[PDB]
């Protein structure tokens, strides 16, 4: 049972895209936060004013929020992913 | 002179709106340019009107002379 489905794409052409909304959950920085590019921001995660999330980075609070505060930082590999309900 | 006066200002009023919200000083760096022909404009209009103002009063109190002449 592993048939793959021929429109599957092997080069999206853009990449992972940054901020990555998950139905009616659009994540948000600060106009004066620094997120990289190569981070993945995905549900619930607030990034307030000042912070930093440096290359490398993921965030995806989809089962809870995630907020980085006033000007913490959060370096390079770094996971954060909220647990269970 | 007083166009630099007015040019200078401009951009400083126009860095400093981009200030106030946090975003980084030369934000639209299309707009400084808007800021300083406003600012030029202004402070040159503001030179012209204040001389214009000061004839006018002049003209006012010579005539005030004449009001109080007869009284004597």
């Amino acid at each position: 049972s592993i048939t793959p489905s021929p429109d599957r794409v092997k080069w999206d052409y853009r990449g992972q895209r940054k901020i990555i909304p998950l139905g009616q959950w659009l994540p948000k920085v600060a106009v004066d936060a620094y997120v990289a590019p190569n981070v993945v921001l995905a549900g619930q995660v607030t990034v307030w004013d000042g912070a930093s999330v440096w290359p490398g980075c993921v965030l995806r609070g989809d089962l809870n929020k995630i907020s980085i505060g006033f000007c913490s930082n959060v370096q390079e590999r770094s996971v954060l992913h909220a647990a269970w309900t | 002179s007083a166009t630099t006066i007015g040019a200078l200002l401009g951009l400083g009023t126009q860095m400093y709106s981009n200030a106030l919200r946090k975003l980084p000083y030369m934000r639209h760096p299309w707009e400084h340019v808007v800021g300083m022909g406003l600012g030029a404009v202004f402070v040159n209009q503001l030179l012209k009107w204040e001389a214009q103002v000061e004839q006018d009063l002049d003209k006012m109190l010579e005539k005030a002379k004449a009001a109080n002449e007869r009284r004597y």
